[PDB]
């Protein structure tokens, strides 16, 4: 059946980059736009970035040139690289699906990946 | 006695998404509006408060230039009075609105064969948008009876909703790209001017 599955969470210094793999299994990974979504502990969830089928990447307007978002069909599998890592970036990451041809419900969520950075 | 870039606005290679529509400041130059009506290309040429052939008589102050690209049946949703998607939460033109509508088919450029991608519409915010105001802030929103707090409740729902642009498709689901000219009618000095 459906099932978002993630890796990469760890602690690591500050600045060092990270590669968060978000693997999708049971379904077609075609026909869905995939999502990476933040929240921190004690805050609410902050959505990250946007992927479609085309290549194309959106970002949220807050946050600028931290996060790289890529996607690979050949093994439905999705990337995000993070660069410059901040003190406040601690927070656990969702990989969110929404179909593209619907209202933009995010359906079936990641159980999630915790990033923790310290000194 | 300089030219008003138009050529910069209506023949750019790429245009913004009508949450996130480019707005321009045409100012200090000399706009030649005959070179707009007189081209067949625009299906769409609407003007409110004016009329396109007098265009070139006036002189006007604080000329914007509102680019975006939306689908065929949205059309006549840019303008003023008009229910929507576009008109509540993406574009929302003022009731005493004075300027021109254009909008034109743009099937040959903004679609690619497996589908086009990166314009995306505002599918849903709390509240109608305020005349001539952007909404790039993307947010999650609730569903209803339960909260958004993590995965535990009912799932949240994301407003930003990307076009399915194919050459396939049938007219009015095609990409149209929009410009909204917007003027004022002679208070300061004026510093657009026709020939
Ligand atoms: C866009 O390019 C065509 C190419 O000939 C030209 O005729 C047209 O005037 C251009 N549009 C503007 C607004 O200059």
């Amino acid at each position: 059946e459906v099932q978002l599955v993630e890796s990469g969470g760890g602690v690591v210094q500050p600045g060092r980059s990270l590669r968060l793999s978000c693997a999708a299994s049971g379904f077609t990974f075609s026909s869905y736009a995939m999502h990476w979504v933040r929240q921190a502990p004690g805050k609410g969830l902050e959505w990250i970035g946007n992927i479609y089928h085309d290549g194309s990447t959106f970002y949220n307007p807050s946050l600028k040139s931290l996060v790289t978002i890529s996607r690979d069909d050949s093994t439905n599998t999705l990337y995000l690289q993070m660069n410059s890592l901040r003190a406040e970036d601690t927070a656990i990451y969702y990989c969110a699906r929404v179909w593209l041809y619907g209202s933009g419900y995010m359906d079936v969520w990641g159980k999630g990946t915790l990033v923790t950075v310290s000194s | 006695t300089n030219l008003c870039p138009f050529g910069e606005v209506f023949n750019a290679t790429r245009f913004a998404s009508v949450y996130a529509w480019n707005r321009k400041r045409i100012s200090n130059c000399v706009a030649d509006y005959s070179v707009l009506y007189n081209s067949a290309s625009f299906s769409t040429f609407k003007c409110y408060g004016v009329s396109p052939t007098k265009l070139n008589d006036l002189c006007f102050t604080n000329v914007y230039a509102d680019s975006f690209v939306i689908r065929g049946d949205e059309v006549r949703q840019i303008a003023p009075g008009q229910t929507g998607k576009i008109a509540d939460y993406n574009y929302k033109l003022p009731d005493d609105f004075t300027g021109c509508v254009i909008a034109w088919n743009s099937n040959n450029l903004d679609s690619k064969v497996g589908g086009n991608y990166n314009y995306r519409y505002r599918l849903f915010r709390k509240s109608n948008l305020k005349p001539f105001e952007r909404d790039i802030s993307t947010e999650i929103y609730q569903a209803g009876s339960t909260p958004c707090n993590g995965v535990e409740g009912f799932n949240c729902y994301f407003p930003l909703q990307s076009y399915g642009f194919q050459p396939t498709n049938g007219v009015g689901y095609q990409p149209y790209r929009v410009v909204v000219l917007s003027f004022e009618l002679l208070h300061a000095p004026a510093t657009v001017c026709g020939p």
